[PDB]
């Protein structure tokens, strides 16, 4: 029933479309271009960097050389622990291990640092990403099960009450939303319901309304049309015809010889004389729309609010109440352990550190890009609202604005809602680290071979070819790197996968 | 790093060298006058001009500007 999206469609979403050559940049493409007369010397370089990633002084010295170059985005940061998620799915408790050693040297330099309540709380180093990724990896299937149920729900829903009011598609600003500064300031409209033909030949009602733009229409038809049809298939609405027939001929575009100007204006339903119960036609073949460049933003914020208060709150308690996912049990009980270990007394420092592993690095990722997850494409307009909801969550969660005015006495009954969910998991049956290898490793052999290895081993060989001294150095000075000849092999791996090349 | 010097052959040097910015060894000809050099050798001098920041079409031109070279690698 829930368009719930593949594994790797997931994953791939989850990690790499907000990277950074794109949305199609290389691995959701897999876009490895190389000759066929270099494919077997490639691949077989490849695989011992596989094997050499494998080395574990090896990736530490890699990591940490890394962290320390200034010249390195925070795009690069995500995008380099996501390509590290990828090439490690192989043996991922070797990933958990990584991870571990890490969390534990930040865990370390943050508690005698200056402010261990602000760990996990900048992003600003590799393995809070992959701590993110580890946190997505596990909970697809808790996803899948109970929490992806009321978040479509959600979506639906918020969607449902932006699509009934007017939206402007200048400006991104609607009638119906969340979002003060993405609301709309009072134009007349009228729910039309018209009458689509796709030919392919079926007709098909639609409802929309008088003030939308030609584009929007289209928009709206094709969401019928093709809901069957996963959303990469469906065609823009600049790749179909709309028509209306009255007796016998008129075009709808729009703009065109009938565009009123004075600045052009974006043509509309109520533009063409179109009233409601008409018949259109579907064949698959500056600028102002509504505005010209308070107690009713108040009104409409809090009637919105109220529609979806029921949807949000079957969302939290699904979310902040039920069986506890195994990773989330044992990374939080590894969060106290290490807690005692480090002495951090403070209560609050270990809910906000809880708070900034699970809700904060999951659930908010997700509540503001469902698409992520559920096969559906989401416009700015209800992104905004659902980021309202996110500030909303999140404010549930720390100890301490439109979105602190439109949910008030929320906010106070879901932090007791989770603070009885962190004592809910600190008194649940402990998951030993065999149980939590075990989960792994079904995952590892479940989804590898559809996960695009070689792509992202050779991304992660561009980012050893970026840095290429500076490392090698790095497993020079290291004792052991240097004692299983790691930069020698480096080297070796370097020599085979390069480009230009010429024979002397 | 060490320094070797080969002379050309019936079929040329013997080795093929690739990279961009950091220029280095990818084959040896198993018979040719490098065989009898290692796989897997970055070259930081050639002729005299360190080609540390040398690019890949000036390694190739200095190695090339000369009836034999002689160059300083790095295994």
């Amino acid at each position: 029933g829930i368009p719930t999206l593949d594994y790797k469609t997931y994953t791939d979403r989850v990690f790499f479309l907000p990277s950074k050559d794109g949305d199609k940049d290389v691995m959701i493409t897999g876009k490895l271009d190389i000759p066929e007369s270099r494919r077997p010397i490639v691949e077989q370089a490849l695989y011992q960097f596989s094997n050499l990633l494998n080395s574990k002084s090896f990736l530490i010295n890699f990591i940490h050389t890394l962290e320390n170059q200034r010249e390195f985005s925070a795009r690069a940061k995500v995008y380099f622990a996501s390509l590290l998620t990828v090439a490690l799915h192989g043996k991922l408790e070797y990933y958990t291990d990584i991870m571990r050693t890490l969390f534990l040297e930040l865990m370390e330099q943050y508690v005698v640092a200056k402010n261990p309540k602000l760990m996990l709380r900048r992003s600003e180093t590799v393995v809070e990403r992959m701590l993110s990724n580890w946190m997505s990896i596990c909970l697809y299937q808790y996803l899948k099960d109970s929490a992806g149920e009321p978040l479509y729900k959600l979506f639906k829903a918020i969607k449902h009450q932006v699509e009934k009011g007017p939206v402007d598609a200048v400006q991104k600003k609607a009638k119906y939303t969340l979002n003060d500064t993405g609301l709309l300031g009072d134009v007349e409209y009228a729910p039309l319901t018209v009458s689509v033909i796709v030919q392919d030949i079926d007709a098909i009602p639609v409802k929309v309304l008088n003030c939308d733009t030609i584009s929007q229409v289209k928009e709206k038809i094709i969401d019928q049309v093709y809901r069957t049809q996963p959303c990469s298939c469906w065609p823009k609405p600049d790749s179909v015809v709309l028509e209306w027939r009255p007796g016998s001929t008129q075009i709808l575009s729009d703009l065109d010889l009938t565009s009123q100007r004075e600045w052009k204006r974006i043509n509309t339903l109520m533009h063409y004389n179109v009233r409601d119960g008409a018949t259109l036609i579907l064949s698959k073949v500056r600028v102002w729309h509504l505005v010209r460049p308070t107690e009713i933003y108040l009104t409409r914020l809090l009637s919105v609010k109220g529609t979806l208060q029921q949807f949000v709150d079957n969302f939290f308690q699904s979310v902040l109440a039920h069986a506890v996912p195994p990773a989330v049990k044992y990374f939080f009980d590894f969060l106290d352990e290490q807690a005692e270990k480090h002495d951090i007394r403070d209560e609050d420092t270990i809910h906000i550190w809880k708070t900034n592993s699970l809700p904060l690095r999951f659930w908010v990722n997700i509540l503001k890009n469902p698409h992520f997850i559920f096969d559906v494409h989401v416009h700015e307009v209800v992104d905004a609202s659902l980021s309202v909801i996110a500030q909303t969550f999140m404010d549930a969660c720390t100890r301490t604005p439109s979105n602190k005015l439109l949910y008030a006495k929320e906010i106070s009954t879901y932090k007791k809602m989770v603070e009885d969910y962190y004592k809910g998991i600190r008194q649940m049956v402990q998951v030993s680290d065999q149980d939590m290898n075990t989960h792994l490793a079904e995952i590892s052999r479940a989804h590898t071979d559809s996960l695009n290895t070689l792509v992202a081993l050779h991304q992660l060989y561009q980012y050893t070819q970026k840095y290429y001294d500076e490392i090698i150095n790095a497993l020079e000075e290291d004792p052991a790197a240097q004692k299983m000849q790691l930069a020698f092999r480096l080297q070796q791996i370097a020599a085979a996968l390069e480009n230009k090349v010429t024979d002397l | 790093q060490r320094c070797v010097i080969i002379q050309k052959d019936q079929h040329g040097f013997g080795f093929t060298v690739s990279g961009d910015r950091i220029v280095l060894v990818q084959s040896v000809r198993p018979g040719g006058a490098a065989m009898k050099v290692k796989e897997g050798d970055r070259i930081i001098k050639v002729n005299g001009t360190m080609v540390t920041n040398s690019s890949h079409l000036e390694v190739v031109k200095l190695i090339k500007s000369g009836a034999y070279v002689a160059l300083t690698l790095l295994g």
